[PDB]
RNA sequence: AGUGGAGCCUGCGGCUUAAUUUGCACCCGGCCCGACACGGACAGGAUUGACAGAUUGAUAGCUCUUUCUCGAUUCCGUGGGUGGUGGUGCAUGGCCGUUGUUGGCUGGUUAAUUCCGAUGAACG
């Protein structure tokens, strides 16, 4: 996890990404 | 027609174990060694052909790159397309080619087909 | 004899012809890994289902 | 995993189970599994008993194995006869094994030495094989000398293969032989000389070797 | 070596005991189009758990074999890794991130994964993934090949995902070895595609980056793409 | 003593053919499969995997008919503009080898401590 971000102007798609790394 | 003695109505019923005698040295000796499973399919194949053409004229061509198949005397009426390199030479089975092979009627090369000067000063 | 390559033909709704109006119009498989859902192919002779082939002729 | 280690019968066993109860060493153990030795043919189990019989009574139980010899005595004829009725690998191995250690420490003992030397000539090699040195180990720790000496004598003069384990065994066996006994068993080796078999012929020389060694 | 295998390899993903069955069929011996039809028997029955421990158990150790033997990836092999990127859970959970995670991925098969990838066409939720799990891993030379042709690809790119690469640019700092370039140009990849979504902390940070690790060539272009940036 | 004379076969030429490979490219067939940009098709579904019968010289969904399934993992064409499991040469970090002395048996199998099968230390 970081600190910063974009910031403003929207999001979209917040992503999946526990399907990867968890399945081993 | 008669093949060494034998009329070709008792040929076909005369069997497949005592072929020998009837032959000559190189194809008893293959006989011998065990028949493949390839030339069992080609058979099939000239067979099927055979059963559903109709009785009066002569059956479907059958067409293969067997050139080394020893030719059974149950072979009489079919047509055989044997390869030859580039094409295939469709062939009629006479009954008088029971101890021939498939590769001498499908010849591989073309026959080859092949002015002094005169001092003025 | 180019090295053409082949097209899936674009068959206009295959969806829309297992069910009517409300039941299956084809068979249902018997599988244990599916079934019930997955649709019996019945062709004019045969038969051809998904997965374990469980096929009748 | 399970034999290499310390608790294993490599090691454990050898040791401490000979003290059965606190004292070694008992036939309490072999006293009470009669019932694994007679009307059970489980396989694998008849055998792990046998190579517990071999391994433990090894520890000289000198005065119970001659009260009791008679005892063990029917019972390993009927194993014999059990065996031969059978015909297992591994149970009989170990039992020649624990007959040897029987015939070791200590006419019934006579005919069991003398079946103990007639399930050597048995053409399953590891059978032969512990039969071989069971009796090399009894010969040698004698009044049965004249008794296999004369039945090897018997065992050439009947007849092939066997015939060289059997050489191996008066290799093994010529010097713990009396003078007569070792005049026929020469005789015998030099009548058998005179085939062309070379094995043979090799097996005799060790023999000779053996003897004037 | 041509022609159809037997029907009843075909029915190993219906069976239950898959694995004694794949054990007899001994995989380790299999020869390349074998491993190919395999591979889309696999795949086209869905499962991405089997057809995964498919991929770490038999697929990347032939890779790994047959790359440290015969210098290239074989042509059926090939096609069996296409074949196997038609199911992309099981194929980056499979070869790319324990191959990345091993630490002894050689530069070939990170060329040819690479091109595998570029050939093909990720989905933005799986690239996202796919960058996350290379940003959280250590640092390897091949990873940073994988890194920039995953950038190259072009998707969009996400908060935390665009984050955590940056953090992975700033994990550099106290490091005193020899970096090469392929870096600088995943980093060069990264500004050039998403110079409208660097922020200025980035941005000073990266130019800290070119003050205290300078390139005599690319790093004045880094310079200019990251001066010359519009944000938002 | 021969060759060069005759016959046999063998190499270069030459001639023939599909090739008469070479100082197996190919004959004749059948197979299999790069991104950039733009214009289209694309969940109406792009696409992947096929029961069968056969085309084929034989089979094979890699093929020719019949619809069953996986579903974005998309697939058609055009540019002298890049270009890619590209090939090749230079510099490059590690790593092998290259440039004395003294100790120390569950198993089946064969004639045979037979065959296979699990199974360490100092001194100069
Ligand atoms: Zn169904």
């Amino acid at each position: 996890s970081s600190v910063m971000r974009r910031n403003e102007q929207l999001t979209l798609h917040d992503e999946r990404f526990e399907k990867f790394y968890e399945q081993y | 027609f008669t093949y060494r003695g034998v009329d070709l109505d008792q040929l076909l019923d005369m069997s497949y174990e005592q072929l020998m005698q009837l032959y000559s040295a190189r194809q008893r000796r293959r006989l011998n060694r065990g028949l493949r499973r390839k030339q069992h399919s080609l058979l099939k194949r000239l067979r099927k052909a055979k059963k559903e053409a109709p009785p009066m004229e002569k059956p479907e061509v059958v067409k293969t790159h067997l050139r080394d198949m020893i030719i059974l005397p149950e072979m009489v009426g079919s047509m055989v397309g044997v390869y030859n390199g580039k094409t295939f030479n469709q062939v009629e089975i006479k009954p008088e080619m029971i101890g021939h092979y498939l590769g001498e009627f499908s010849i591989t090369y073309k026959p080859v087909k092949h002015s002094r000067f005169i001092p003025l000063k | 004899p180019k090295k053409n390559k082949h097209k899936r033909k674009k068959v206009k709704l295959a969806v829309l012809k297992y069910y009517k109006v409300i039941s299956r119009l084809r068979r249902e498989c018997p599988s244990d890994e599916c079934g019930a859902g997955v649709f019996m192919a019945s062709h004019f002779d045969r038969h051809y289902c998904g997965k374990c082939c469980l096929t009748y002729c | 995993a399970a034999h290499k280690e310390i608790c294993a019968v490599l090691a454990a066993v050898t040791e401490v189970i000979r003290s059965q109860g606190g004292k070694e060493t008992e036939t309490e153990y072999f006293a009470a599994l009669m019932t694994t030795m007679e009307a059970v043919e489980s396989p694998e189990s008849l055998a792990a008993v046998a190579y517990l019989l071999n391994l433990v009574l090894k520890r000289v139980p000198s005065p119970v194995l001659i009260k009791k010899f008679s005892d063990t005595s029917k019972a390993f004829m009927d194993i014999m006869s059990a065996q031969a009725s059978s015909g297992s690998t591994s149970v009989l191995r170990w039992v020649l094994s624990c007959l040897a250690t029987l015939l070791r420490k200590q006419p019934v003992t006579l005919q069991v030495y003398h079946g103990l030397l007639s399930f050597t000539v048995h053409p399953k090699p590891k059978i032969r094989k512990a039969a071989q040195h069971g009796v090399c180990s009894v010969l040698k720790g004698h009044p049965a000398a004249i008794s296999t000496a004369k039945f090897c004598i018997q065992e050439i003069e009947k007849s092939a293969t066997t015939t060289l384990h059997m050489l191996t065994l008066l290799k093994d066996l010529l010097p713990c032989f009396p003078e007569g006994l070792v005049k026929s068993c020469s005789e015998t080796l030099l009548r058998v000389m005179t085939l062309s078999h070379v094995l043979v012929t090799a097996c005799a020389m060790q023999a000779f070797h053996s003897l004037f060694h | 070596r041509s022609g159809k295998l037997p029907k009843a390899f075909k029915i190993i993903p219906a069976l239950s005991n898959w694995e004694q069955i794949l054990y007899v069929t001994e995989p380790e011996a299999w020869t390349a189009a074998a491993m190919y039809q395999a591979t889309r028997i696999f795949a086209s029955n869905l499962k991405e758990r089997m057809a995964q421990r498919f991929y770490n158990l038999v697929l990347l150790p032939r890779v790994r074999d047959d790359v440290a033997e015969y210098k290239r990836l074989n042509f059926h092999l090939y096609m069996a890794l296409k074949k196997a990127l038609f199911k992309p859970g099981a194929w980056f959970k499979g070869i790319l991130i324990p191959l990345c995670e091993s630490g002894t991925c050689t530069l070939r098969e990170a060329i040819i994964v690479g091109s595998i990838i570029t050939k093909c066409s990720i989905p933005v939720l799986h690239s996202s993934a796919a960058m996350l799990k290379i940003a959280e891993m250590e640092y390897s030379g091949a990873n940073s090949i994988f890194l920039r042709l995953l950038l190259d690809k072009k998707y969009a790119l996400p908060y935390r995902v665009l984050d955590a690469l940056v953090f992975h640019f700033l994990g550099f700092r106290t490091e005193k070895r020899e970096l090469p370039v392929l870096w600088h140009q995943c980093l060069l990849t990264l500004v050039q595609r998403y110079k409208a979504d660097l922020a200025t902390d980035q941005k000073e940070a990266l130019l800290e980056l070119l003050r205290l690790q300078p390139h005599p060539q690319l790093s004045p272009e880094i310079r200019r793409e990251l001066q010359s940036a519009v944000p938002r």
